């Protein structure tokens, strides 16, 4: 069940549509997880700021990585690309509270 | 040898060993400050830098 | 005496922007743009004065003027045509400079951005002010046909365009107030840029990636200096390659010869820069549609940070919005490409389709991609 | 205060500017007629006519 909102999508089923697009966007490539190439607005960048220090600066070091493979327009090899079932949403669980907390703040504030 | 040391041994001796030599350099802490190696190699020579 | 306190209570404080600012590494060779913009402005300033120093705005003695520059003048011929081309390399420039905005989502510095849409109104002012000066039956018909679209604005139409004119048609009283008018502006485009940089300083720079590059920093002196060195020489040696060996490739040859109300050219069209609005403005029958159409489709570059719909910020990682990017591109080039020819009943149907597309792919189709892949990535 | 309800705060904030944002669009108009002796607007005051 994923892919498009139609029980089976163009290019036969649904759930290697995910699939194929994980390939498709070239994150991975770069070593970075999905979470690591968000945009940091003024709610991410709190939701980052409560990141444990073992998964801060493990995000680091990604991001760090990846710049320089940009700089020199590289690739990963294809054994160090993020795979895509391997990969796990790391900030969702943090991103959560943070619109759980935003949302009963502005909502409060209209009563 | 100390005593045949002047001012001209020195500007001599150092210019040698010291201008324009490509140098090591290692840090340690929070060296976020810390100039990048061409600023650092620039710093070798003067009027070109 | 601490070398790195060098002579601060001065303007060098300032000139830190230049040689100690923290920029991202794996900067792509699309940014060197912003200096080469920088040097076209000081290119055509520093042409254009020297140019000034020859002209003459009376109409009895404005073609005359741009004559005796070339043929009189040392090396006069050449400054004409760097003039005359560095334009064409200041809208190179300028498109890929907006176009690197839309594909790396730069246009989240908002104040930037918006900063920036009022620089490209300047220059495009400024451009079509100056092809007014040679004054050469391209210049009085291309200010013609444009300055009259201003006729359609409702209850206050003639009542500007005669105040533009300064009289009931183009003429010498027009001419004089325009080369006034191309004289001042670009010193406002000067001001206006480093209002421009300002805004943009203080959030730093872009990446291709679009992360945060801040734990990737390297100082602007040794790298990008000689970097910008390298692109700008890319830049002279393009316009050089213009001027020096086909002068007159993107001018229209009708414009040498001397302004006739009387007469009308064989093709009315403005210089290629602008041709990409022209055919927006002939896509509608409608005289009021039109004029609006080619304000909006300029002015739809402050309405493209209130589109944003992916949460990832550049277009690297977004395939499906880089499929509908050089759509766009190459719908642009349609638009170009379909400008400068005659409104027949192949480019009818083929303007109206271009222009309808134009708008439907960055009002629709962009946001509706970005929201496609957000789905697609679990968020 | 009623159980977090949609909007009726900014509801109480907007009607508080009403009576002076009326009055600043007057501004706006008189001062735009004043500017330029707008035809059709200076011909129902009794001084100016
Ligand atoms: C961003 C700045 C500028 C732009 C984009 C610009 C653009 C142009 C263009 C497209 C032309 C038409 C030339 C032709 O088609 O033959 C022109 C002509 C001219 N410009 Fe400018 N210009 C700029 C600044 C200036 C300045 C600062 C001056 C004077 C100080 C100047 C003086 C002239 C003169 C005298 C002409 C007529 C001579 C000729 O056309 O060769 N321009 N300009
Ligand atoms: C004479 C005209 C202009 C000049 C001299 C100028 C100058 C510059 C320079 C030097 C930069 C920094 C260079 C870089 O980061 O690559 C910059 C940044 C920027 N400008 Fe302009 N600009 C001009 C017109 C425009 C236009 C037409 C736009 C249209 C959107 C614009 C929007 C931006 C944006 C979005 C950035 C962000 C750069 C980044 O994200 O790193 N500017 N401008």
């Amino acid at each position: 069940m994923a892919g498009r909102p139609a029980v089976s999508a163009s290019s036969r089923w649904l759930e290697g549509i995910r699939k194929w697009y994980y390939n498709a966007a070239g994150f991975n490539k770069l070593g970075l997880m999905r979470d690591d190439t968000i945009h940091e607005n003024d709610d991410v960048k709190e939701a980052i700021r409560r990141l444990p220090e073992n998964l801060y600066d493990d995000r680091v070091f990604r991001i760090k990585r990846a710049l320089d493979l940009s700089m020199r327009q590289q690739i990963l090899p294809k054994e160090q690309w993020t795979k895509y079932e391997e990969d796990k949403s790391y900030l969702e669980p943090y991103l959560k509270e943070v619109i759980r907390e935003r949302k009963e703040r502005e909502e409060w504030a209209k009563k | 040898r100390i005593a045949e040391v002047d001012a001209r041994v020195v500007r001599e001796v150092c210019s040698k060993y010291f201008y324009d030599q490509c140098p090591a350099v290692a840090g340690f802490g929070p060296i976020e400050q810390l100039p990048d190696y061409n600023r650092i190699r620039s710093g070798m020579f003067w009027l070109r830098f | 005496m601490t070398n790195i306190r060098k002579s601060h209570p001065l303007m060098k404080i300032v000139n830190n922007a230049f040689i100690d600012l923290p920029a991202p590494s794996n900067i792509s060779s699309w940014w060197n743009f912003g200096s080469l913009l920088g040097i076209c402005l000081i290119l055509q300033i520093l042409t254009g004065l020297f140019l000034a120093m020859h002209y003459t705005s009376d109409t009895t003695t404005a073609f005359s003027s741009v004559t005796h520059i070339c043929r009189d003048v040392n090396y006069g011929w050449i400054i004409r045509y760097m003039h005359a081309n560095g334009a064409s390399m200041f809208f190179i420039c300028l498109y890929m400079h907006v176009g690197r905005g839309l594909y790396y989502g730069s246009y989240t510095f908002l104040e930037t951005w918006n900063i920036g849409v009022i620089l490209l109104l300047t220059v495009m002012a400024t451009a079509f002010m100056g092809y007014v000066l040679p004054w050469g039956q391209m210049s009085f018909w291309g200010a013609t046909v444009i300055t009259n679209l201003l006729s359609a604005i409702p209850y206050i139409g003639t009542n500007l365009v005669e105040w533009i004119w300064g009289g009931f048609s183009v003429d010498k009283a027009t001419l004089t107030r325009f080369f006034a008018f191309h004289f001042i502006l670009p010193f406002i485009i000067m001001a206006i840029a480093m209002v421009h940089l300002l805004f943009l300083h203080e959030t730093g720079s872009n990446n291709p990636t679009g992360i945060s590059s801040d734990v990737d920093k390297i100082p602007f002196h040794p790298y990008y200096t000689i970097k910008d060195i390298l692109g700008a020489l890319l830049l002279i040696l393009a316009l050089m390659l213009l001027v020096l060996f086909a002068p007159d490739l993107l001018g229209d040859p009708d414009n040498y010869t001397p302004a006739n109300p009387l007469n009308t050219p064989p093709h009315i069209k403005p210089e290629w820069y602008f041709l990409f609005a022209y055919a927006i403005l002939r896509s509608i029958p409608n005289k009021l549609g039109g004029v609006l159409a080619l304000a909006f489709s300029i002015l739809i570059l402050a309405l493209i940070p209130l589109l944003h719909t992916s949460k990832q910020r550049s277009m690297m990682f977004r395939p499906l919005s880089q499929c509908l990017f050089w759509a766009l591109v190459a719908d642009l080039l349609t638009l170009t490409w379909i400008g400068g020819q005659p409104v027949e009943h192949p480019y009818i149907t083929i303007g109206q389709l271009a222009s309808v597309l134009y708008f439907l792919l960055i009002l629709v189709l962009m946001p509706t991609a970005g929201t496609i892949e957000n789905k697609l990535l679990k968020w | 205060m009623l159980t977090r309800f949609l909007g009726p705060r900014y509801r109480q904030l907007a009607r508080n500017w009403v009576p002076t944002a009326s009055l600043w669009g007057a501004v706006g108009a008189v001062g735009l007629v004043w500017a330029t002796d707008w035809r059709l607007i200076l011909d129902w005051v009794p001084y100016i006519n």
